[PDB]
């Protein structure tokens, strides 16, 4: 999904509100901030609910004001109550009758997903491999700024997950697959405006061609 | 007209959640205080740090940690939710590694801990993987003309931790004092390690 949480390359922000070893005071700045992880939990580990695919699929899935204005946690909050109303487990009213007033969840999916790709390629170290250059409306953990882009495998895994743009919407086809460690040098992906060095990304399986 | 929606307080959101969800009885007794408990006294920097200078006086994990992270790992017994899948980069000499989520927070909660509201910034989130020399360098961590920055966007499983260079002046120091010195922001590649003068 093309949406306003696939930041990296984006020009015009700031300093990182940080400087090394600065205290970042404790894991949780409010007392409600262990909810959304917890609850998320809850949700994959007891009820069997949703994926954690599911979970980050629905934050991307806020609309974009919301999401540029939101705290981290508290996306995390609107993400998990959305999947509960989604699945029928929670309704939007009683949510917003218990908080005391609105409650606006992440906007409806716009795709079904799509199925893990039947046919891939096992990849070998040191082999040259170009992102496939396809447009995915639903979930995909692919950054845009690699699509189509060349680089060099740096690792196979050795264990494999479902494929994210299957289990992200709930599907039965995810499959299983690897993923890479594709080496982009930085020039490759952002010209001559980048000062770094190079870039590795965690690709699965089925976002990968041979390259030429 | 751009305006953000209107919303109850994030609090009374967050605890109408929790309430919803308990009083269908799908929330056992005790479970979000003990997910509490483990982020914030179990998930914890201090465990990498105890990696690295396990691997910076022990050639033979150091190898183990650069090939088999999730071995190594596992010989601690600090395996855990986001954190089933490792693998260590190391710097050299010509090399600086750094590690960020672009497109959320990804981190190796159980060795690492947690990650702090800087590392899942829009700052760093959009910046770091097009100008991680300056982003550093902001940040208080000058890398070199002569140094390769390499930075690791966790887009799937695998979850990262930095094996830093040792530093000078450390000759002999025990685990426990090197460890000291390896912070959670040199686990994440955006500081060096420090010895006092
Ligand atoms: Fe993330
Ligand atoms: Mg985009
Ligand atoms: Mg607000
Ligand atoms: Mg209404």
């Amino acid at each position: 999904m093309d949406g306003v949480h696939d930041l990296a390359g984006v020009q015009g922000f700031g300093k990182v509100p940080h400087t090394v070893n600065a205290d970042i005071g404790p894991t949780f700045h409010a007392e409600w901030e262990h909810l959304p992880y917890s609850l998320m939990f809850a949700g994959v580990a007891e009820l069997g609910a949703f994926s954690v695919d599911e979970v980050r699929y629905v934050v991307e899935r806020m609309e974009p004001r919301h999401y540029m204005m939101t705290p981290f946690y508290e996306r995390y909050v609107i993400g998990v109550a959305t999947l509960m109303v989604e699945k029928g487990i929670l309704t939007q009213d009683e949510l917003e009758s218990l908080a005391g007033g609105p409650f606006p969840l992440s906007r409806p999916s716009e795709s079904e997903g799509r199925p893990a790709p039947v046919e891939t390629t096992t990849f070998e170290v040191g082999q040259r491999v170009r992102v496939r250059d396809e447009y995915v409306p639903g979930h995909i953990r692919m950054p845009a700024y690699c699509r189509g882009r060349v680089g060099t495998i740096s690792h196979r895994t050795t264990e494999k997950w479902p494929f994210p743009d299957a289990i992200g919407h709930g599907r039965n086809d995810a499959g299983e697959e690897p993923t890479y460690h594709v080496k982009f040098a930085a020039e490759e992906l952002f010209g001559s405006d980048t000062d770094g060095g190079s870039v590795v990304v965690d690709l699965f399986e089925g976002y990968l061609e041979p390259a030429a | 007209e751009n305006a953000a929606p209107a919303q109850a307080p994030v609090s009374d959101r967050a605890w109408a959640l929790f309430r919803a969800l308990d009083g269908k009885g799908l929330v056992p007794d005790g479970y979000v205080e003990g997910w509490k408990k483990t982020f914030e006294e179990d998930f914890s920097p201090r465990r990498g740090a105890e990696l690295v200078a396990r691997a910076w006086t022990d050639p033979e994990f150091r190898q183990l940690l650069l090939t088999d992270g999730t071995a190594a790992v596992a010989q601690y017994g600090y395996l855990g939710p986001q954190g089933e899948y490792i693998v260590a980069v190391e710097d050299t000499p010509t090399l600086k590694n750094v590690i960020v989520c672009s497109l959320c927070s990804c981190t190796a909660w159980p060795i690492l801990g947690l990650p702090p509201t800087w590392y899942k910034s829009f700052e760093y989130r959009a910046r770091v993987v097009r100008e991680p020399r300056k982003v550093l360098s902001e940040m208080g961590t000058e890398i070199a003309s002569d140094i390769e920055i390499r930075v690791y966007d966790t887009t799937a499983e695998t979850r990262y931790m930095v094996l830093p260079q040792r530093p000078a002046g450390t000759e002999g120091w025990s685990q426990e004092q090197l460890q000291e010195i390896v912070t959670k922001d040199c686990l994440i590649g955006v500081a060096i390690p420090q010895v006092p003068t």
